[PDB]
């Protein structure tokens, strides 16, 4: 019934020293029924990464929409969109459906190509921006993620340390949520290299 | 309607769909084909609310056939599935949404690969080795999880499909009057007339 | 209501009851539930009486415009689909319709399409619609063969309505018979259920439970 | 769809030998609050028609303006506006009846019950009813709301059928109307003592009486009534 | 909440003879337990030798009759003063009624007259426009009290010929206009006794080749 | 919106905009249609003023409306695409509602109706296009060939040509085409079609396109070499 | 000349040529006569045929039970204007239970024709109408021009050679106005009036068209052998 | 009324020509020359900027070569402002197609769409046509490398080598002379620049008067790269080919 | 330029008058009304011998009791026929009866003047509408683009109209049989046609109360042509 918890899933994003990390589970379901273990919720447009939890049809629709919009942006601006600018675009796009919204919990992550500054941001379904320094959480196990992140997180972590922190935050949160899990992916993002890692976890 | 199954094997896609049409208290038909050929190498089965199912399927069919004539070219299963998803995603926020779930089984002639796509009425698309809609998966997925292999032959796929149908016939309360089975491969679409 | 129609060697038999009720009150016993769309096409009325009358009469007008434009008899497939596409536009508005569009053409042969206010359109050999449909189905299923004669097929349709008319409280009055051939439909009379029941009981030996 | 706020109660009327009488009290209630005591609910149109209105007062004021506007419009390019082409009661009623039924059909009614009383060109008595549903009917006596339940029975004792109309004089008819207004004051909790009465006669024309009061009331017997059963003191 | 519908009571009766037709109706108009009018005409001459009544909610009834009378007038304008036949009038009324399929005229309509062969005709409509030619039809409040009586006394239902004992039915002999009017009057007298909404007066419109004639009769006023 | 009446009558009863649309057809490359006993052949001219062309991707002159019907044209190329699109949509719409593909006559009548509409609608000019529509009705083995023109009139033809120098090739067809015995085989029909174009074309190299349509959705376009063999055989017989 | 390309253009002398050209179409049309007394009003119309095989074009149109007109000029324009009158008569009856006054009917026709003379794109009506009727102020006769000018008259005539009939009525004014309670004699005067506009041709049985309305007489048209009485 | 002032942009001449299309083509003939050459391993787009100034900021300037998507580019000849209206519409169509089918738009479909828009302005609306001729250079996995052209009439055609704008008659003859089917990109680059150098109305062909681009499969493995040449890179290729 | 709905100084609509000139250029169509039926006949006028003449459809059915023949810009007639057929069928739906021939004709003629700056110009085609109803029997109407329609006992339209009408003037009488009318149409068509009249370049049709509207076979028409030749050679 509740659109934001039919399909399930989670996204978490964290900042580190000269790096950001964004991660998600791989589950898609129809309430109790597990349907897919390969449903990735993180996308990227140039160097800007976007995670989207919530109603899966809207996740897909919004990804296609932001690919559309960032492609036209690039053609006209003659440059790739930045995380700060893209965050405003996501917010604008969600609020234009104020009284008929996409049932999603987007999470932006990336490094500004000019300043080199790590950036993360979160949104409610209606476009309100949460620009936290430390971490952003989203999905059906967001409470669990808030608990994991609040205790596990410390500032200025190195890329390979940050990987361990965000991975453990995601995994243990998903294991306390029926509608999350079935695999996980973690992106470690630096100014000019990005590493993608699939995690091994329990498949129930 | 009720039960629609799909399984992608080595070199083909197999779609099984129930024959029953029940309108309330009586079973009006026991030989209904819940599928439409979108293009020579792409088949779409469907299940959902009465009227909407066939109206939607035929609307998609007409659009793909129109594209085929205009460009003198067959769209890839992936392209067809994306078109279908968008129509359903458009539909869900309409005045009166199409209440239709579909499976799209196609053979990509460019990549020489079979492909099975599962799309529900919300526009939720997933590419799968095997799929179902409604309660069908609840009975069959445990068997498919166990026996399925990506290098299965068409004959092995049909045997695994028979086991799934047998489990449905045993544990489902509703009599779905058996299934029509169709195979989609490099040579096109054909029906298994004995099942 | 009880309406049926089935395909056979000699074409199509259409049979309907004649009762109309508003709750328990029997409004009429002389209602026409076969709409004569044109001399070649027939339609049955179940559910909403006005909806069936109006739109199947309208269907006849569309079929006439078709054959004027195309200089050719409209197919049963095309005729039925005009009606189903129409009611599908109104879906949700509250139309109530359950009908069999019956016809016999060269290219198709004898054809029956069940059309529904939910938008359902089904081709088939035997159909029964109405509150007494289950009773009619029993007599049909057990006695139906493709190689029935026109005489026996007419009786089977008559006897099946009688079965429903007896048991179903909202069916009765009289039985209307039609036989659809390639050259057009042929009306086979109005048969009062009251008189028909006793006639059938005696001659057939059925309904032993009932005292006559 | 609305709900009525400020309301007017019964309008009562009857035919007599040479014309019609119509009456209605001067109260504009606000639920159980007797808010406005100087509300005129009989609105004359020309010298041959009086429209009596009950129910929602804001809608009454709207209808009052439509009738005022109707008289203006009729006078446009009409040399016989005060003669052969003057507004008849039948024209005024049919117009209102059209509006009422149209408004109910748009699910936005004028929340009223209306009685149009008048005398036609040929001297015929006109008396017809219309309400928020667009329902219309005519009768020798007509009354709205509580009047229908209490006034009609009394007025029907004077004019019980069509043949009693020529036998009924203006003095007898007015007497019956005035008595009915007293009975309504006794028994209708949303009525007032002050009322207006209008007579439309084919000979003497329109006579409009304002500031009338219910008089000759019986209350003395109340002193003897004590308790609710057993109490003696 | 605003309820756009109401019940004005009343009962109507249409009977088709061999070369004539009658459409009768009581003249009482009511709401709930009150009488609005003891004489409010309900059956109307619509021209072209057609009589009509739309019983139920009087506002919709008056609206429909008004619109049909209007349809007769414009039929004359558009088609060289051609006479509107009873069957053509019936089909026209179906479209008027079905035009408001999703906000119906809350009435049960009956028309009467003569067909194109000069025989008596009555047509009966449901609120949304389904219709049928009938020999005998009562409508409105006391319809359930009148129709069984008419089945018995007009169509001779359940009546058999003495001596045969159920083997030979009573023959369906034709009724005269005088004979029909007796059954109409007795139907309404009986309905008046047992139905509270029926009474005051009975107005009958008789249609023949010579034209439309009216007859009025008193009913009990309690 | 723009509502200007462009197509109007002149004192002599002519609609010049429709007549000037025919002049655009006269300028267009020649197109020819010939129906045999069990086939129809559509021949088309390709002007050799344009070389360095990419013949793979360049819009072909003959277009499939459905799997069983084809449309060729003479006149404005851009205009033809609008008629082809509308026809293709109507073909699918017909299949969807009537559950049967269009007859060749029906498809012709539709295209001709569109062309007519543009001759008495405000703010629009007529199509500068005449079409040859050919094919076989569903479950029918009788060949069909129709012609349309800017005014909106259409008619059936045993053989017909349109475009530049169509007067000459019509002259040829009128003396060479026998109604009592049409081209019995595919070879005979194609040969007569190529022969008729050779009266006008110039060189028989890449200037002639041939498309053969047979019953039951059997449509095929001949290649350069296949056509060149007809061109060779025709002239060798002519040297006598 | 330069100011007759459309109806929106005044000439230097203040003329509207398109309206004047529309007026010219009436003069080309066949003659029709209108006249009235205090009890009745009569229309008489000379119908025109294309040839001997053809029918005679109908000239008289009924608008209501108490009103109708005769036309001269473009017949389709009369059909539009008469249809508009039918609706306005009908609106008055349905809404106000009131028969539309003949004078008010003229005001409505004037205003409808006027809008076509002041706006770009349209054209004036190419027809003249003679409206007769009987209302609450007795018998009436109107003359409509597509310029917009409507005129209440005792008698008149419009169409080709209409001046002859119009002069006759101007002489007979004092006689025919007094023909009260005698429809046949009033029609006779109308038939004698329209006869003054005839040349070469005479009034035959399928040529003549007469209509009448009065105190106890609904608007009725007489054609064929019904008018042989008056020939 | 208004009719008096209407030019009637969408009418036939007595000869059967569209006045405004013909006059728009005359306009385009005065525009800077643009050349497209298709090779087996890529496509070349070369174009001449019209009588420039020394104070024009060249490195940020773009009047001839535009990007429609990652696979398709166009060379413009005519009114730049008109071209940009159409270019943005084309960019949107490509994205609509990508969103619908999840596949990059085939070149011809995009070309047909833009060409149909141009056609509409010649048949209805009463507006002037777009005074623009495009050369479309693009790639898809069906037909591979493709060159097209469209003009104000809405008519489009496919080419191996083609020119638009000024001196197309002279340019097309030179291309027809030196073009071969087995030609490569580096050879096509040389042909394009040599053709412009001979057909130009300027005294000499220099880097500041040129825009240049290549669509190559010369991208790391099975994929396509668009290269819009920078002012310094155009200067280098002019020296390499031996024109300056 | 000038308005489409402009009046000339004589009081005529330019565009309507100009459309009448286009109709004069059209092929001949003739109608003759009798008490046994109404006959409609047309000149096909094929522009070439390769044009299959049976595909030329200038006589058309509107309803079972109403037929129609055309002359002029025949493409313009298609929407008029469509409207007529719709009007005939729609009236049957509303009134459960056949529609009067005059009422049908009036419905078609209402379209005529719906042009301005609605369609951009008048129709360039005239119609002979023939039919039967119970009220006025067998009828023949001539519907013009002016919006005017005249009833006729007999009428010819097209290029040979004034010559044919003069011939119809002499030949028509009120006691004509159907067979006599058939030959009379064929006689007058043969007179005004450029090419020699045969069953392939001319077409006959009729409307009777019993059988309704019927287009004649080429075999049936051929016999009537042969019957005509012999009776003309008979004196
Ligand atoms: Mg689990």
């Amino acid at each position: 019934s509740d659109p934001s918890s039919i399909n399930g899933g989670i996204v978490v994003a964290m900042t580190g020293k000269d790096c950001v990390a964004i991660a998600c589970d791989l589950r898609l379901g129809s309430q109790s029924l597990g349907v897919s273990n390969k449903f990735e919720k993180i996308f990227h447009y140039g160097h800007v990464f976007l995670g989207i939890t919530g109603l899966a049809t809207d996740v897909t629709t919004l990804n296609e929409m932001f690919r559309y919009k960032t492609n036209l942006y690039k053609l006209k601006e003659e440059r790739a969109i930045e995380p700060e600018t893209f965050t405003q675009l996501v917010s604008s796009s969600l609020y234009e459906r104020r009284f008929g919204p996409y049932f999603v919990g987007p999470v932006v992550a990336g490094i500004n190509s000019k300043s080199g500054k790590p950036f993360i941001a979160g949104f409610d379904l209606i476009g309100c921006i949460d620009e936290a320094k430390d971490f952003i959480v989203s999905g059906t196990a967001s409470d669990q993620l808030f608990g994991m992140c609040e205790s596990l997180y410390e500032p200025n972590l190195e890329p390979e340390d940050l990987f361990e922190t965000i991975s453990q935050a995601l995994l243990n949160a998903a294991d306390r949520d029926a509608l999350s899990g079935w695999g996980a992916v973690v992106y470690i993002i630096k100014k000019d290299e990005v590493v993608k890692r699939y995690l091994k976890m329990r498949q129930d | 309607m009720d039960i629609i199954l799909g399984i992608r094997v080595q070199d083909s896609v197999i779609l099984a769909s129930s024959k029953a049409v029940t309108r309330g208290i009586s079973v009006l038909k026991d030989s209904d084909d819940k599928t439409r050929q979108l293009s020579p190498h792409t088949l779409m089965s469907f299940a959902g609310e009465a009227g909407d199912t066939v109206q939607f399927a035929e609307y998609i069919q007409a659009n793909i056939q129109l594209y085929s004539i205009r460009e003198d070219y067959e769209l890839s299963p992936q392209a067809v599935s994306s078109f279908v998803r968008q129509e359903l995603a458009k539909s869900i926020r309409s005045r009166r949404p199409y209440q239709v779930n579909v499976l799209i089984g196609g053979y990509d002639k460019k990549k020489n690969k079979p492909e099975l796509y599962q799309i529900d009425y919300l526009g939720t698309k997933v590419e799968l080795p095997y799929g179902a809609h409604g309660y069908s998966g609840f009975y069959t997925f445990s068997l498919l999880d166990h026996h399925y292999r990506p290098d299965m032959t068409t004959e092995e796929g049909l045997d695994l499909l028979k086991l799934c149908v047998q489990e449905l016939e045993k544990r489902m309360p509703m009599d779905f009057k058996g299934v029509i089975v169709k195979i989609v491969d490099k040579d096109g679409i054909r029906q298994v007339d004995d099942f | 209501t009880t309406t049926l129609a089935f395909r056979f060697q000699g074409g199509i038999i259409v049979a309907v009851d004649s009762r109309a009720t508003a709750g328990n009150w029997v409004a009429s016993q002389t209602v026409k539930k076969v709409i004569e769309i044109n001399p070649f096409l027939l339609g049955t009325t179940a559910g909403g009486a006005a909806d069936c009358q109006f739109w199947e009469t309208w269907l006849g007008s569309q079929c006439r415009l078709h054959e004027l434009r195309e200089k050719e008899r409209i197919s049963v497939a095309a005729a039925s689909k005009i009606l189903s596409n129409l009611v599908y536009q109104y879906k949700g508005a509250g139309l109530s319709m359950g009908t069999m569009i019956c016809g016999y053409t060269r290219k198709e042969g004898p054809t029956i399409y069940y059309v529904d206010s939910d938008g359902t359109r089904l081709k088939g050999d035997i159909f029964c619609v109405g509150s007494g449909q289950t009773f009619a189905y029993g007599v049909l299923d057990s006695n139906y063969k493709w190689d029935l004669s026109v005489e026996d097929a007419l009786y089977l349709g008559k006897r099946s309505i009688l079965a429903a008319a007896h048991r179903d409280a909202y069916s009765g009055g009289s039985v209307n018979l039609y036989h659809v051939t390639e050259d057009g439909w042929i009306y086979h009379g109005n048969h009062d259920v009251g008189e028909l029941f006793w006639k059938v009981k005696e001659e057939e030996g059925s309904f032993n439970n009932v005292i006559g | 769809t609305q709900q009525p706020i400020v309301t007017g109660t019964s309008v009562i009327s009857m035919k007599y030998d040479n014309g019609v009488i119509i009456a209605a009290d001067n109260l504009g209630s606000y639920g159980s609050l007797l808010r406005f005591n100087g509300v005129e609910r009989l609105i004359p149109v020309g010298d041959n028609t009086v429209v009596g209105i009950s129910g929602d007062i804001s809608d009454m004021q709207h209808i009052e303006r439509l009738l005022k506007d109707l008289v203006t419009e009729n006078a446009y390019d009409n040399p016989l506006a005060d003669a052969e082409e003057a507004l008849e009661p039948s024209y005024i009623f049919e117009y209102l009846a059209t509006v009422m039924y149209q408004r109910r059909s748009k699910m936005n009614p004028l929340w009223n019950a209306i009685i149009v009383a008048g005398v036609q060109s040929n001297g015929d008595q006109f008396l017809r009813y219309v309400n928020l549903l667009g329902v219309t009917y005519s009768s020798p006596t007509l009354a709205t709301g509580f009047g229908a339940h209490m006034a009609n029975p009394l007025l029907r004792k004077v004019v019980d059928r069509e043949s009693d109309i020529p036998k009924t004089t203006v003095q007898v008819a007015e007497e019956a109307i005035v008595n009915a207004m007293r009975v309504l004051y006794y028994r209708d909790a949303r009525s007032s003592r002050n009322f207006s009465l209008a007579i439309i006669d084919k000979n003497t024309g329109l006579t409009f009486k304002k500031n009338l009061q219910v008089e000759n009331m019986k209350w003395d017997f109340a002193k003897d009534i004590k308790g609710y059963g057993t109490q003696k003191i | 909440q605003f309820n756009p519908y109401g019940d004005n009571g009343g009962t109507i009766l249409g009977i088709a003879g061999e070369d004539f037709a009658v459409l009768a109706g009581d003249t009482r108009n009511i709401t709930d337990y009150s009488i609005n009018s003891r004489y409010e005409p309900k059956v109307f001459d619509c021209g072209d030798n057609i009589v009509m009544s739309a019983n139920g909610f009087a506002a919709d009834g008056d609206a429909l009759v008004k619109r049909f009378k209007n349809s007769v007038k414009w039929y004359h304008f558009d088609h060289n003063d051609k006479k509107l036949s009873i069957n053509s009038a019936a089909r026209n009324i179906q479209h008027l009624l079905y035009g408001k399929r999703f906000f119906p005229y809350y009435v049960h309509t009956i028309i009467a007259g003569l067909d194109e062969d000069g025989k008596g005709a009555v047509y009966s409509f449901d609120p949304v426009g389904s219709y049928e030619r009938e020999q005998c039809r009562a409508g409105g409040a006391a319809a359930s009290l009148i129709m069984p009586f008419l089945d018995n006394q007009v169509n001779f239902k359940n009546q058999y010929e003495p001596g045969t004992n159920g083997k030979v039915k009573k023959p369906l002999k034709y009724l005269s206009v005088e004979e029909v009017i007796k059954l109409v009057r007795d139907s309404f007298t009986s309905a008046t006794e047992r139905h509270i909404q029926v009474g005051d007066g009975l107005e009958i419109l008789i249609v023949t080749k010579d034209g439309v004639r009216k007859e009025f009769y008193e009913l009990k006023r309690d | 919106g723009y509502d200007r009446a462009l197509s109007i009558f002149s004192p002599d009863g002519h609609i010049f905009q429709v007549e000037y649309a025919l002049e655009a057809v006269k300028r267009g490359t020649c197109a020819v249609g010939v129906k045999g006993k069990n086939c129809v052949v559509l021949g088309c001219e390709r002007r050799s003023t344009l070389k360095l062309q990419d013949t793979r991707i360049t819009p072909s002159k003959v277009s499939k409306i459905d799997s069983h019907v084809v449309l060729s044209f003479s006149g404005l190329n851009a205009d033809s695409r609008i008629l082809i699109e509308k026809a293709r949509v109507e073909a699918q719409s017909h299949r969807l509602t009537l559950e049967d593909p269009v007859t060749v006559e029906y498809l012709t009548r539709y295209v001709a109706g569109v062309q007519q509409r543009y001759t008495q609608s405000g703010g629009v000019r007529p199509f500068g296009v005449s079409t040859l529509i050919a094919g076989f009705d569903p479950r029918d083995d009788e060949p069909k060939l129709y012609q349309t023109e800017p005014s909106g009139i259409y008619s059936s033809w045993s053989a017909q040509t349109i475009g530049r120098n169509s007067k000459t090739v019509r002259e040829f067809l009128e003396k060479n085409y026998d109604r009592k015995e049409p081209p019995a085989t595919v070879e005979e029909c194609v040969k007569l079609t190529v022969r008729s174009l050779l009266e006008v074309v110039q060189t028989g190299a890449k200037n002639i396109e041939i498309t053969v349509v047979k019953p039951d959705s059997d449509i095929v376009a001949l290649s350069s070499e296949e056509i060149n063999q007809y061109v060779t055989q025709i002239e060798q017989e002519k040297q006598e | 000349n330069n100011y007759d390309g459309d109806t929106v253009t005044f000439s230097p002398t203040g003329r509207l040529f398109q309206v004047e050209y529309a007026l010219e179409a009436i003069k080309q049309g066949s003659v029709t006569v209108g006249l009235r007394s205090n009890t009745h009003a009569v229309l008489v119309a000379l119908k025109r045929n294309a040839d001997e095989l053809s029918s005679y074009q109908k000239k008289i149109i009924k608008c209501d039970e108490h009103m109708g007109l005769s036309l001269a000029g473009l017949a389709p324009d009369a059909r539009v204007l008469s249809n508009y009158l039918r609706q306005q008569c009908n609106y008055s009856s349905l809404v106000f239970n009131r028969k539309l006054a003949v004078e008010r009917a003229g005001h409505l026709l004037c205003d409808k024709a006027q809008k076509n003379t002041q706006s770009y794109g349209g054209r004036p009506y190419g027809v003249g109408l003679l409206i007769i009727g009987y209302d609450k102020s007795g018998a009436h006769l109107l003359e409509f021009q597509p310029s917009g000018n409507v005129t209440e008259l005792y008698g008149t005539a419009i169409g080709a050679r209409s001046q002859g009939a119009k002069t006759y009525l101007e002489r007979t004014l004092d006689t025919f106005i007094k023909i009260d309670g005698n429809p046949d004699e009033l029609i006779k005067a109308g038939v004698e009036a329209i006869s003054q506009s005839l040349r070469d041709e005479s009034l035959t049985v399928d040529n003549l068209s007469i209509a009448i309305v009065g105190k106890d007489t609904p608007f009725t048209i007489y054609d064929g052998e019904a008018v042989a009485k008056y020939i | 009324g208004s009719r008096r002032y209407d030019s009637r942009t969408t009418i036939f001449s007595p000869e059967g020509r569209l006045y405004q299309v013909e006059y728009a083509l005359e306009s385009i003939s005065h525009a800077g020359t643009a050349i497209g050459i298709m090779a087996s391993d890529g496509i070349v787009l070369a174009a001449e900027r019209k009588v420039t100034s020394t104070l024009l900021e060249q490195d940020t300037s773009t009047e001839k070569l535009y990007k429609l998507n990652d696979k398709i580019a166009v060379a413009v000849a005519g009114l730049t402002a008109d071209a940009e209206i159409l270019i943005n519409t084309a960019r949107i169509h490509a994205q609509n197609y990508l969103k619908t089918y999840n596949e990059d738009i085939p070149v011809e479909i995009l070309v047909r769409r833009l060409s149909d828009i141009k056609q509409g302005y010649t048949q209805h609306g009463g507006l002037r046509p777009f005074g623009v001729s495009f050369i479309y250079a693009g790639y898809d996995d069906r037909y591979g490398y493709q060159l097209y052209t469209s003009n104000p009439s809405g008519n489009y055609t496919g080419w191996k080598a083609i020119s638009v704008g000024a001196n197309t008659s002279a340019a097309q003859t030179l291309l027809q002379m030196d073009y071969k089917d087995d030609m490569k990109v580096d050879d096509a680059i040389e042909l394009a620049l040599k053709t412009l150098s001979k057909t130009t109305d300027s005294s000499a062909l220099t880097y500041d008067r040129l825009e240049f681009a290549t669509i190559r499969k010369g991208a790391n493995d099975g994929e396509v790269y668009q290269k819009i040449f920078k002012p310094q890179e155009i200067k280098d290729i002019l020296v390499k080919t031996g024109i300056t | 330029d000038r308005g489409v709905s402009t009046f000339s100084p004589e009081g005529r609509l330019f565009q309507v008058e100009y459309s009448l000139e286009a109709i004069k250029l059209g092929s001949t169509a003739i109608g003759i009304a009798t008490k046994e039926g109404v006959v409609l006949g047309v000149e096909k006028r094929a522009t070439s011998p390769l044009l299959e003449s049976d595909s030329i459809e200038k006589i058309v059915e509107i309803d079972r009791h109403i037929g129609c023949a055309m002359s002029g810009l025949t493409a313009d007639a298609r929407s008029m026929i469509e409207h007529a057929r719709t009007a005939a069928v729609t009236h049957n739906l509303y009134y459960d009866e056949d529609i009067n021939v005059e009422s049908l004709t009036q419905s078609v003629c209402d379209l005529a003047l719906r042009f301005g700056e609605l369609m951009s110009r008048p129709f360039g085609v005239a119609l002979l509408i023939a039919g039967h109803d119970a009220d006025d029997g067998y009828q023949l109407f001539h519907a013009e683009p002016s919006g005017t329609f005249y009833r006729y006992n007999a009428k010819a339209i097209g290029s040979g109209s004034e010559g044919a009408q003069a011939e119809l003037l002499n030949e028509w009488h009120s006691s004509l049989t159907l067979k006599e009318a058939e030959l009379l149409v064929l006689k007058i068509l043969k007179q005004v046609m450029e090419e020699k009249l045969d069953e392939n370049n001319a077409q006959l049709s009729c409307i009777t109360k019993q059988d309704g509207f019927k287009i004649y076979d080429n075999e049936k028409t051929a016999e009537l042509i042969k019957e005509l030749k012999e009776k003309e050679a008979a004196e």
